[PDB]
This record gives C-alpha cells, structure tokens and sequence, in this order.
DNA sequence: CCCTGGAGAATCCCGGTGCCGAGGCCGCTCAATTGGTCGTAGACAGCTCTAGCACCGCTTAAACGCACGTACGCGC
DNA sequence: CGCGTACGTGCGTTTAAGCGGTGCTAGAGCTGTCTACGACCAATTGAGCGGCCTCGGCACCGGGATTCTCCAGGG
C-alpha cells in the first residue's frame, strides 16, 4: 500500500549496534519514532529560526551545531557536538 | 478471633508502590470515552473519535493529573501535611500558570 | 449524554493519586480533580476540534490530538 | 554512473542522511539546505537514540527483560538528568512515573 | 538602511479608537514586539497546519484555524468575525 | 518621648504598594552588569555586552524573580505562613519544572 | 571578576520581594534567590553566547537575548 | 511503655503453556543515489565610524551593621 | 497555647551607583569580489516497508516461599 516514512528499522540497527542481545516492542518503537520526529522538528525549526535572524538563506552544519547547543543541555550537548563534528569530517573526507 | 485491621497509610503506600512500577491504565476506557464525547458535543455535534485517538487522550490526561498530583502531594509536605486538599491543587495550577 | 463527569470514579481518582505518591486523599479532592480534568479536556479536545475542522474531517484522529497536546508544551509520544 | 553508496555509510552513520535532507527540504525551513546539515542532524539523532536505548537496555536488565517496552523508555528518560531536562515537557504513554516515595511518607 | 516597523500603523489604530491619547516610543517598541511575536506564532501555526494535511498553501482558513488555536475564549471569535468581515470587504 | 515605631509589616505594605505601581528597576545597573560579565566569562573570554543587551537581561531577570516571589509568597499562606522560605522557592521551581 | 554574586544586595532582593507582594522576607532567602538568579542567568546568557557565536559577532546584542529568552517560553517585549 | 517472638496476608521467586506480537525473509518500487549546470548566497578583503570599554571627579541615594522588641515560625 | 529568636524598624556610617566627561579602539555594517554550492534536470538503482513465515518472551496460571509486618506476651 502507501509507503509511510518512519524510523522503525533505523532505531533497530542503532539498538543492535549498542545492545545486540535485547529487543524492542512496537509500542516502544512508536515512542522512539515520535521521539526522533519531535527532536527533528525542534532542531530544524531552531536551525531555520537561526538562519532567519542572520538573514541567511541556507542551513549549514553550524546551524545544526548552534541548534543542538541551545536545546540539548550540558554534557549531552558537547557529545552530540563531538559526534556531529566527527560525522561531518568523515563525510567530507 | 481478631481481624487484621490494617492501620491507614500502609496499604496506601502499598498501592503507591504497586501502581508506580506498573503501566496499566488506571481510568476505565468507556467512562473516559463517554466523557470525551459529552465535552466534544458542546463544541461540535455529530463528532466521532477514533479508538487510538481516545488512547492518546487517556494517557496524556492521566500523566498530566499524576504530575499535578505529584505537585499537589509535594505541597502537602511543604505545608507540614500528608493529606492533599482542594486548595493544594489550586496552588499547583496557579504556580504552573494554568 | 449527561452526568458523564462522574465517569471518573472516586477510586479512579484515588488510583491516579497513588501513582503520584499521594499518602492521603481528601473527600473534596475528587470533585476538584474532576473539574481540573474537565477544564484540561475542554482545551485539548477543542484544539483537536479545530484541527479536525481544518482537515475537512468529521472524526478526530490521534495525530490531531498529538498536535493539540504539542502546541501547549505537553507533547505525547507513542501515537 | 558510479556505485550508489549511501551517505550514511560514507559518514559512518546509521540514520538516513537522504531522508533527513529530504525532510529538511520539504519541511519548509529554509530556501536551501547545506550539505553537512543532514549529516550533523543524523549524528545528533543517532547519538540521542543510542544513549536512551543503552539506558533503556540498562533499565531492561534491572527488571530482567530482554525486550524494550515503554516503561523502560520512560525509566531511561527520567533517570538521566540531561534526558529529564531535555524531555521535561514531554509525556510518554504507557510509561508511568518514577517509583519514588517521600522520606516522611514511610512509617 | 531601512528597518521594517509597525509603529505608524498602530498610531492610526490608536487615533481611530482613542484620539485623545498618544503613545511613547518606549511603549511603541513594546507594541512593535507584541505584533511581531503574534505574527510568528500565527504564521508558525499556519505553516505547521499546512504541513499536517500536506498542504502547499496558506489560505484565510489557515490563519482562522491558528487564531482559534492560539487566542482563547471569546477573544478568538472576535478576530474570526473581524477577519471574515475584512475578507468579505476585500472581495 | 518615643518615635512613631511602625509595627512589623506596616512599612512592608507601603513598599508593596509603591513597587507594584512604579516601574523603576529595583536592581542597580552596575552590580547586575558585572554579574553578566563574570557569568559570560565562563563561556567566552573575549566577549562584550551592549548597554541595551544588559538592559534586556535585567528586566527579564527582575520579572522572573518577581513572578517567582509571587509563587513563593502564595506557598507561604498555603503553608500557614507569612514569611517566605527557601523550601518555598524549591517547591516553586519544581512545580514550574525548573528544578 | 570575582564575588560578583554579592552585587545583588540585600535591599535589592527585598525590593524584588515587595514587588511580588511578599510581606516578610527571611534571612536565608538571599542566598537562595542569588542561586536561583545565577542558574537563570547561566541559561539565558549561555543561550545568548551561542546566538552571538553563531552570528559571527563578538559582542552580545539585546536582539540575541530576545531569542534566547523566547526559545525558553519567556519572550520579552520592548527589547 | 518499649523490646521481641510468632503467624496472617500481600508480595516475590519459580516451573509449565503458548500465543500473539516480535524477529526474519522476498520483492521491488519509489525515494535515495550519481553526474552536470548554472544563479546565487556566502566567505573574504578593505573603510569606517558609532557605540562599548577603561579611568576619573563627586555626590548622594543605596547599602552594611548594630540595638530593640513584638508579629510570627515552630514545638507540643 | 507557649517559647524565642530572628527578622521588622530605625538611623550611623560607609561605599559604590550613577551622571557627566574624555580617549581608544573592538568590531558590525557597508561595499566589492570571486567562488564554491545546492535546486533542478536526466538517469538510474537498491534496501525500506507491506506482507508472509516463523518463533520465543513474557502474560497467564498456579506452586511454593522467603520475608517483612503486625499483634500479643514479657520485663
């Protein structure tokens, strides 16, 4: 039927990459899909919000870097920044 | 022959422990379903709700009331009490801005 | 549909407070909790009514309830 | 053309870079979306996903369960202080609350 | 450069309802921020509303739905009626 | 002879009526301004603040503290008291969700 | 710059309580109010720091503080 | 009136069923991927000039401190 | 209802907040410049998801038990 975009399998591979002996129910899967989408809307909304104030038309990696610093607090922020910085350097290389 | 006669408070704490580690829905389904339809019929008649639509409403209302009860209970010990009052809820909503 | 505010029974309000760690529950709490729940339901459902009216739909879906809860800082996961 | 290698594997990531980029373009945020913005978004989402699931897996072993069910996700979010502040305004269905009792409440 | 402001339009509104009083620039900045903050809230809700039903456009119904979602109580039906009257006068 | 010797609370009410109708800022500009600089020194060593930048932070902090004091005061009468307590603020932030 | 948390003097905290309708002010409330103010400032100013850093600027503007307060649901009118 | 032994009941650990939701597999198809091509936002370089930073008189209302007692937090 | 202390009230004294002034430069707009970058267009292609097969983890049902809790007896 109609293909609905979801992060059902993507969370599953993340779970097995850090915990290859546990599973996850569909109700917990839907919570994770809602959790990913809400954080996606918050950061992309913030990144769009940041670009409008600087009169900038594009959203770069620095837009996301500032967005996750504003939303995620403290130690959770800098690991996400470090993980984000590592991903961009690996992608460019 | 003597009855057990549990003193008040111990079984209430037992109910607290048995219901904090559990995840079943405390409010019954149709009584919450019928309350939604009566409230919605004041805004618009001939309105229907999906089964999962009320499911979203029921869990959100319970968690909001549980969190309100947590602030309501926290006000009781702050007021040197263990019994919650209707004025405790009114203070809780006012501080939250509701 | 009348007298449906009493559907939230006193043990149901008692059970809700037990989840919140409430030691003792007064007799006037149940009437106040019903009124608070009625006010909270009157805001979420009305917001969901406008969401359903905007979509040219006659049945309120779970997604519209999520958006009604999300706009007031009470976002819900799992639906 | 060349081999259709996914951008997630190029960046060493599991979350879809293309889906994030597609949702950023159609999500009505900006006129243009940069190249590294979906890569940064995928890394942040994956790290947040991995952190909670590891804590949910830790909570699952506390109650001896091999399947993640919504009580474990709620327990993982509230126990972590940063996840508590990040999701303070977030309601989790079928999760309940933390089983904590006031000090003066015990006999 | 030129900076966008809502100062003069509010002044004509002020003289329309109360021609016997003025306004200060310090209060003007508060009202300028007030109109702008409501502007992003309604447009943000309307943009979110269009994204929910996969709508690529924002109409008068998009603004009307955002008003009843944001403005509570009897204030909303005034803005709905005022918007409806302006729409009918526009055509 | 004796002075007027106002009872405890009488001058407090006069200060309540005066500051609830006057919009002058209670916190002094310079001691608050230097508090911004030492807080921002932990995040950026070479940072500057505009006069209006410190101005906007002061009013938001004053209004937040006034709103916090309103909730703190209301908890006192709720707890059969007229004196605000540090536990009342801790209750106020937790109910508001600000820990 | 050290010991600047004492810049919020005792009458200044007392004046803030009087604006909030507080009748009696405890002697231990000044340390708690300073701690609450320090925590509140450590969030908004840090948020404005990231706003200033992202804007390719080395001076914090009131405009950046406006969005820093707005993103936490504390929008300020009058800048 | 407080300390300690025994037993009633809600709760916790454990063996057996199984079943229905979770895990794994097959297409395959539609959205993710590859290459090119421009309009164009953006990084970079030089000017500047308007507002912030640092120090100085001063004076004066704001603030620290001490003496006293009565509204009030707290114990019972 | 009783105790007491600790915070309201009041000025002495001090001390820095603020107004006004002067000088410097830190740097944000402003204007060119030139340059890679992403939306869009052909062209394509490969694993996500609907669906189907399988299977096993914990709900259910009891069975048993440690095990924590209250009532009664003794000093």
């Amino acid at each position: 039927k109609t293909r609905k975009e979801s992060y059902a399998i993507y969370v599953y591979k993340v779970l097995k990459q850090v915990h290859p002996d546990t599973g996850i129910s569909s109700k917990a899967m839907s919570i994770m899909n809602s959790f990913v989408n809400d954080v996606f809307e918050r950061i992309a909304g913030e990144a769009s919000r940041l670009a409008h104030y600087n009169k900038r038309s594009t959203i770069t990696s620095r837009e996301i870097q500032t967005a996750v610093r504003l939303l995620l607090p403290g130690e959770l922020a800098k690991h996400a920044v470090s993980e984000g910085t590592k991903a961009v350097t690996k992608y460019t290389s | 022959k003597k009855p057990h006669r549990y003193r008040p408070g111990t079984v209430a704490l037992r109910e607290i422990r048995r219901y904090q580690k559990s995840t079943e829905l405390l409010i019954r389904k149709l009584p919450f379903q019928r309350l939604v339809r009566e409230i919605a019929q004041d805004f618009k008649t001939d309105l229907r709700f999906q089964s999962s639509a009320v499911m979203a409403l029921q869990e959100a209302s319970e968690a909001y009331l549980v969190a309100l009860f947590e602030d309501t209970n926290l006000a009781a010990i702050h007021a040197k009490r263990v019994t919650i009052m209707p004025k405790d809820i009114q203070l809780a909503r006012r501080i939250r801005g509701e | 549909l009348r007298d449906n505010i009493q559907g939230i029974t006193k043990p149901a309000i008692r059970r809700l407070a037990r989840r919140g760690g409430v030691k003792r529950i007064s007799g006037l709490i149940y009437e106040e909790t019903r009124g608070v729940l009625k006010v909270f339901l009157e805001n979420v459902i009305r917001d969901a009514v406008t969401y359903t009216e905007h979509a040219k739909r006659k049945t309120v879906t779970a997604m519209d309830v999520v958006y009604a809860l999300k706009r007031q800082g009470r976002t819900l996961y799992g639906f | 053309r060349a081999k259709a290698k996914t951008r997630s594997s190029r960046a060493g990531l599991q979350f879809p870079v293309g889906r994030v980029h597609r949702l950023l373009r159609k999500g009505n945020y900006a006129e243009r979306v940069g190249a590294g913005a979906p890569v940064y978004l995928a890394a942040v989402l994956e790290y947040l996903t991995a952190e909670i699931l590891e804590l949910a897996g830790n909570a699952a072993r506390d109650n001896k369960k091999t399947r993640i069910i919504p009580r474990h996700l709620q327990l993982a979010v509230r126990n972590d202080e940063e996840l508590n502040k990040l999701l303070g305004r977030v309601t989790i269905a079928q999760g309940g609350v933390l089983p904590n009792i006031q000090s003066v409440l015990l006999p």
